[PDB]
């Protein structure tokens, strides 16, 4: 059950967001954490595999 | 601003310092920038505007070597 | 009196190529965004694409250098892309620029596989499946061949674009000529100019992409 | 003078050497033409080549011509 | 295409002999301007207004020499 | 922060809309037009602007880049549209897809 | 001295020190061979 | 030639040393491609009851 | 004088002689192209042996290309 309410914050989070020709790269990012550039593994420009490039 | 005022009293009041130049500059890019660039569904001539004034620069610096070839004498 | 649109430029005693130097950049505007103008998206949609192509040969070691040879090519197509307008002073027809914009990059790839890469760098001074009678020889053409390489860069651009400059130049000093003899050679030198000017659109974004290219599989090739 | 006499018929001579360059930019595109018309789906590694061979074609055109604009205009 | 003999022939005429009783008067207008002083009196705007009207006149002055000289760019001699 | 739906209203891809309505009250509508071509013949009258060979490689280049705009102009426009609205779409199938993930755990 | 090294040597620090070092070792050999052409004029 | 008049050849260097190793470079660097959205409806391991 | 001049003329001929090598460039990355059109998935030997037939094209346009500096400031 806590994990249930968990599980909605997390939708009224989701359900919150700005649209999106508002949001900044950084907002995009902190709303779908799967798009923040692996600044670890990619260090320089543009931080990631030039095949998704 | 210019164009309300009317009066030398201005032009001593605003700064001449380097970082006063400076910001003056940013201030104006900043402005041209949001005004005809920075606009979805823009059109060309917030560029071929830039490209003309480049051109008028450039050919005013171009102007000692054209004078030695002026058409007429007078 | 014909080299004038070479000549270091100057307006009232100061050296106005600074401000022409410094100006591409100032056409390459960018934003935090998601959904910006139409503008920054063409620009990023063209630099992902130039990132593509040029930096995808590469491993790693080499893929570090993405943002030095995108700026590269992105700052020389600008460059003479902004030649072409009338009456404007292009930075790249200098030797100059050119050699210093050759000498440091190859110099720098050169070194990067000999500080790494030593026993391979100082092999691949020789192709291996070359036979024995001529091994030495072979390789001071490489050695040689080798040292040409940045000059060669250099002069690569520095010709094709103030050839072609000088090249349409005279054809308007030519158009200008029959301006007052004969319209209809007037006309057909102004259409043999039009399609010069395409011409030279087209060899301007090609030599930037050129010296990127070239410099890119020096790297490749020491790295 | 006999020397800007010399200094144009070297300057011609040496100009002539384009004539290389052309013929090996012709027979590059050429070829072009037909590695395409023989495989058209490798045409950006085909293309790539081409700009590479058509890069050195012109390194050496562009040695012959400025040998030309220097033995001309400098020296 | 039309509408420019339109403007021409509906704005940019020698004054009818019937205007230029306005044409003094209004001059008298402004060089009593300049007599009394107002003229300093006058802000941004209109001055640099007055002064492009009189930069068009004063091209219209060359355009009036050089249709003259029956040539354009300098002196057909 | 949104951007505006338009630019700035130039007329000739040269000169905005304003320097128009700010001569048109103090010299009417042909008041620009006989201001400019007056500049223009006092300007290659008095051989300040030199016809020269520039002037013909200049109108080589503008002929050109009127007609390059003139040709392919919206297709680039749209086409830069489309790359905006290919993203947003797929940015809002990534939201729905998300919220779904969610309800459905 | 600030900005000049927030948004100027900060984002070019990994390129500078770590990428770009045989790059300027090729600098320091153009800068030699500038100094030598325009002496010998 | 004018491209030889060597004393107007460091004008010509070092504002391309700028532009081309600093403005540019930052120019560039403030241009990222995020990663697309892969918004995973399936990431669900809570596991059964301990039955 | 004469000698100058002849000097001139001869560096203008010698330099004349890497149109051979402009052409034998232009040849072999041409070929390059249709060899790759024609089975790619050699393409590391065929651009080694590439680069070693450009090796040798490049070292008969610089001898040339010496000889022209040789007769030219040295000689």
């Amino acid at each position: 059950k806590a994990r249930i309410v968990e599980y909605e914050k997390e939708m009224e989070k989701m359900k919150n967001l700005i649209p999106f020709d508002q949001m900044t790269i950084e907002d995009l990012n902190e709303a779908f954490p799967e798009t923040k550039l692996d600044k670890k593994k990619y260090p320089y420009w543009p931080h990631q595999p030039i095949e998704n490039l | 601003e210019v164009k309300l005022g009317e009066l030398p009293s201005w032009i001593l009041m605003r700064d001449f310092s380097p970082s006063g130049i400076f910001g003056a500059f940013q201030r104006g890019y900043y402005r041209y920038y949001n005004k005809y660039i920075n606009v979805k569904k823009g059109s060309i001539s917030g560029i071929t505007m830039v490209l003309a004034c480049y051109v008028l620069f450039s050919y005013s610096f171009s102007y000692k070597h054209l004078k030695h070839e002026r058409l007429r004498k007078y | 009196n014909l080299f004038a649109s070479f000549i270091a430029p100057t307006i009232l005693g100061l050296p106005a190529a600074v401000l022409i130097i410094l100006f591409p950049p100032l056409l390459i505007p960018t934003s935090k965004y998601l959904i910006n103008n139409r503008l920054i998206t063409t620009q990023q949609w063209l630099i992902k694409l130039t990132s593509k192509q040029m930096m995808t040969m590469h491993n790693t070691k080499g893929r570090t250098w993405s943002l030095m040879l995108v700026s590269l090519i992105i700052f020389i197509a600008t460059t003479n892309l902004l030649g072409l307008l009338p009456h404007s002073f292009t930075p790249t027809t200098q030797l100059s620029m050119n050699l210093a914009m050759a000498i440091p990059l190859w110099a720098g790839t050169v070194i990067m596989g000999f500080r790494s890469k030593i026993k391979n760098a100082l092999a691949h001074f020789l192709p291996q499946g070359t036979p024995t009678p001529l091994i030495p020889m072979l390789v001071i053409i490489e050695t040689i061949s080798l040292l040409i390489q940045p000059m060669a860069l250099a002069v690569r651009l520095t010709a094709n674009i103030t050839a072609g400059h000088l090249l349409m130049h005279l054809i308007g000093s030519a158009t200008l000529a029959m301006s007052t003899i004969n319209l209809p050679s007037t006309l057909i030198i102004f259409t043999i100019l039009i399609l010069l000017t395409i011409l030279e659109i087209a060899v301007a974004l090609i030599q930037a992409y050129v010296f990127t290219l070239l410099v890119s599989l020096y790297l490749h090739d020491n790295t | 003078d006999i020397d800007t006499a010399a200094k144009f018929i070297g300057a011609g001579a040496a100009t002539v050497g384009v004539a290389g360059s052309g013929a090996g930019i012709g027979t590059v595109f050429g070829s072009l033409i037909i590695g395409y018309a023989r495989n058209p789906s490798l045409k950006q590694q085909l293309f790539s080549y081409a700009i590479l061979g058509f890069a050195l074609s012109e390194a050496m055109g562009l040695f012959c011509l400025m040998v030309a604009f220097l033995i001309l205009f400098a020296m | 295409l039309a509408t420019f003999w339109y403007y021409a022939k509906v704005e940019l005429v020698p004054p009818t002999p019937a205007e230029i009783p306005r044409a003094i008067q209004s001059l008298k207008k402004i060089v009593n301007s300049a007599q009394t002083g107002s003229f300093k009196q006058l802000t941004v705007k209109e001055a640099v207004l007055n002064g492009l009207v009189a930069t068009e006149v004063l091209m219209w002055f060359y355009v009036g020499e050089i249709i003259g000289k029956r040539g354009i760019i300098g002196y057909d001699v | 922060p949104p951007l505006p739906e338009y630019g700035g209203k130039v007329r000739y891809g040269l000169i905005p809309e304003e320097f128009f309505q700010f001569l048109y009250p103090k010299t009417g509508v042909t008041g620009p037009y006989v201001l400019g071509t007056g500049l223009i013949l006092y300007a290659l009258s008095k051989e300040i602007y030199v016809i020269s060979a520039e002037t013909f490689t200049a109108l080589s280049v503008l002929g050109v880049m009127v007609y390059g705009i003139k040709k392919y102009g919206p297709f680039v426009a749209d086409f830069a549209d489309k790359l905006n609205e290919q993203k947003l779409a797929q940015l809002e199938e990534a939201k729905q897809a998300s919220i779904q993930h969610i309800q459905n755990a | 001295l600030q900005s000049i090294i927030k948004n100027i040597w900060i984002p070019m620090k990994p390129y500078y020190t770590k990428v770009y070092q045989e790059i300027w070792i090729g600098m320091g050999l153009m800068g030699f061979i500038v100094y030598k052409i325009r002496a010998a004029d | 030639m004018p491209q030889l008049n060597t004393t107007v050849w460091p004008t010509m260097i070092t504002p391309m040393l700028l532009t081309l190793f600093l403005i540019t470079q930052l120019k560039m660097l403030n241009t990222n491609y995020h990663l697309p959205p892969s918004p995973k409806p399936m990431k669900m391991k809570n596991y059964n009851k301990p039955w």
